[PDB]
């Protein structure tokens, strides 16, 4: 939503301790995606669970592949993000 | 063409150290930092000082860069190399200071990129630090300190 | 500078366990020269001259004669140089890593500088092997998003005005049709005066599968692998005829001879893997290192390549 | 000037990587004349 | 331009002797005299492979030639040196046989030179002796022999 | 071991070499070596097998 401080890339279980890219930072990567209704050149926005769905887009994230599924609900999906709209 | 590939048909007068820098030449920033985030993608047309926007062929090649602005602004090219086709693009979320194509303004306005990736006169993107200089019939450059994106 | 840097150290003790590439088999010895380069073009020039029209008889007094035309072509090679990031653990930060058995934390996937050297490079290798063969780049199955290349790049199998035959659908678990294209290919292939030189073929499994079926009512003693084998001796002056399986390639057939002097490889020296003296280093046990490798240099006659490409759809 | 040579000590960089180069070609000649076909 | 720029990829096979003069850069006439007068001339343009007539300027330079036709015609541009921006003419008087540029035709047909350099079908300047062949989207050449101006 | 290619020849085929080898040859497609196939293979059969071959 309009709350979406940064994205996590990395995480250590071991000390509970999650690596995050702040949002003013580029990224370009595999994210969770709500599910496989997601094609190339597709806006995408965070939900309320942190899971990237197909679209009021406070971000622009842009899908650069379709999505992968590799498990019964893991949805992996390539996408570019590079910043805020207006 | 950043280069001028006519050749000169003079030795140039290596004497005067002003007004030496407002060239098509110049490449990258006046202000340039070591943490600058600097990306390279293939080249479609000519988008060398302008503004580029992602574009996805078929499927069947990866992703390029093309002029272009609005709502589709990824960043800035600051510089190409033509043997290999590849801009050089620093991302909009990253701020850039420098020199810049301008619609053929003063300093103290606030531009924004147009379809093409010029700069033009009010989402706003850069603030003018200086006037219009024209190099050629229909180049002009402007200095312009560009923050990213805001209403 | 070994006692300096311990990077090039453990590459250079390590190196010797990277593999050579499996693309050497498909040339000869004679036919890969290396050139220094790292990123440009080299060109070279041929001549070739023709006929303008028919000759003129000598008889009493004539001053208008047929002439004979020359033309020259410019062939040129471009190289690009690619560049790989990979991170690893830190050498001072090793002995809080080595366990018992292995060393590198299984949780994070991090391994030692000398692991992650050798891993990158034999997938960098394998790489080089598929642009080699196919002539594109590219990490999915699919073949999509592929990277886009200078001109004057090109593969074996994506190599330009060859001759190129099509099974159709419907035929593709046809051997007899298959064995017409590649005979119609090899009736259309130009070797001129070279002819008399080894031949290479490189087909997929399922097509070494298909190979090894009677010859047809079935035959005795005589396979559709050795029909291949004797027509193309027939047109190779009874040469040598080699057949390799790559699973690179999937429903392709690729025929082409073994003579410098038709089909060559001039890669850059530096084509292969090489490390990078820029290490990123910080706080933590983490660091960063790259590996640089050059692409490009496959030069080849026109029309001495036959590609059989068999449609599955 | 190759890495299989033990005696080969690397001033710098640029002589560690073409020492590498020459490794590399050797190392082809080599398959080349270990090769049966 | 006669001599393509853009670099081949791939080395040529000189293995057939057969239909390899129907090409753009071939200069010249197919059968030549050693007796033909030729002369050189300032370029106006690209008169390669096209009637050529002359014209003045405002008389501070030379005349020089361009491409075009009907009673202006001079000659017929056969080679040019784009080094020097030279087009080698042989003149109207003289007789000419090689392949011209067409306007996009059987042997036998009557052709003359129109506006723009170009032979197109039926005063009468050549006879076809072939049909056209077809190099580029737009470029047609045709094997014609000139034999001056008559009605 | 298990996740491998196992066939079956039907009891009424057990004596016709054919299917035994149209058996054989599904196997050998099904198989999966990877990058490892240029490696040297190995068969194991029973003497009755043998003799049949």
């Amino acid at each position: 939503g309009e709350d979406l401080y940064g994205i996590c890339i990395d995480i250590d279980e071991f000390s509970k301790t999650a690596t995050i890219v702040p949002i003013t930072n580029n990224f370009e990567g595999y994210l969770v995606a709500k599910d496989s209704t997601v094609k190339v050149k597709d806006k995408l926005i965070f939900n309320k669970d942190g899971a990237l769905e197909k679209v009021k887009a406070t971000i622009n994230a842009t899908a650069l592949t379709d999505a992968k599924q590799i498990s019964n609900e893991v949805y992996l999906v390539k996408v570019a993000v590079f910043g805020n709209k207006a | 063409m950043k280069n001028p590939q006519q050749d000169s048909g003079l030795l140039s007068n290596s004497i005067d150290f002003r007004d030496q820098n407002l060239i098509f030449s110049n490449s990258g920033g006046v202000c340039t930092s070591s943490k600058d985030k600097i990306e390279n993608y293939p080249a479609k047309g000519y988008p060398y000082k302008r503004g580029v926007k992602l574009s996805f062929g078929d499927g069947t090649t990866e992703l390029e860069v093309e002029a272009g602005g609005g709502d589709d602004l990824y960043g800035v090219c600051s510089d190409i190399d033509e043997f290999s086709g590849m801009a050089t693009v620093i991302p909009i979320t990253n701020n850039f200071t420098g020199y810049l194509t301008l619609k053929k303004v003063n300093p103290g306005d606030k531009l924004n990129f147009n379809q093409h990736g010029e700069l033009e006169k009010v989402s706003v993107n850069a603030i003018a630090l200086s006037k219009a200089h024209k190099l050629t019939e229909d180049l002009f450059i402007v200095l312009a300190s560009v923050f990213g994106n805001r209403a | 500078l070994f006692d300096e840097n311990y990077y090039a150290k453990a590459v250079a003790n390590i190196i010797g366990e990277v593999k050579d590439p499996i693309m050497y088999k498909w040339f000869s010895p004679d036919q890969i020269e290396d050139v220094d380069l790292q990123m440009g073009y080299q060109k070279t020039v041929k001549w070739d001259a023709f006929l303008n029209a028919n000759p003129t008889t000598i008889a009493n007094e004539v001053n208008t004669i047929s002439t004979i035309g020359f033309s020259s072509e410019v062939v040129r090679l471009n190289y690009l140089k690619l560049q790989y990031k990979f991170r690893h653990l830190k050498q001072t930060s090793e002995k809080f890593y080595t366990s018992d058995s292995y060393i590198g934390d299984i949780n994070n996937n991090l391994l030692p500088f000398a692991q992650a050297y050798k891993l990158a490079s034999s997938e960098i290798i394998k790489l080089i092997n598929h642009f080699v063969l196919t002539g594109t780049v590219s990490i999915q199955k699919d073949g999509k998003n592929q990277k886009r290349l200078l001109p004057n790049m090109y593969g074996l199998l994506n190599m330009p005005e060859q001759i190129k035959e099509e099974v159709a659908s419907g035929d593709k678990d046809k051997m007899d049709k298959i064995f017409e294209k590649i005979e119609a290919g090899l009736s259309k292939l130009e070797l001129g005066d070279e002819f008399s030189t080894p031949m290479m073929v490189i087909v997929d499994p399922a097509t070494s599968l298909k190979l090894v079926k009677p010859y047809a009512a079935a035959s005795s003693c005589e396979k559709w692998e050795d029909v291949l084998i004797q027509t193309i001796k027939a047109i190779n002056n009874r040469e040598d005829v080699y057949i390799e399986t790559s699973n690179l390639l999937k429903h392709k057939i690729l025929i082409y001879p073994l003579n410098s002097e038709l089909i060559k490889f001039k890669p850059s020296k530096y084509m292969l893997p090489t490390p990078n003296e820029q290490v990123d280093k910080d706080s933590t046990d983490v660091a960063h290192s790259y590996i640089d490798f050059v692409l490009g240099g496959l030069l080849a006659t026109r029309k001495t390549i036959l590609q059989v490409n068999i449609k599955q759809s | 000037a190759s890495l299989l040579d033990s005696n080969f000590v690397p001033i710098n960089f640029t002589e560690f990587v073409q020492a590498i180069s020459n490794t590399y070609k050797q190392r082809r000649i080599q398959f080349y004349e270990n090769l049966k076909r």
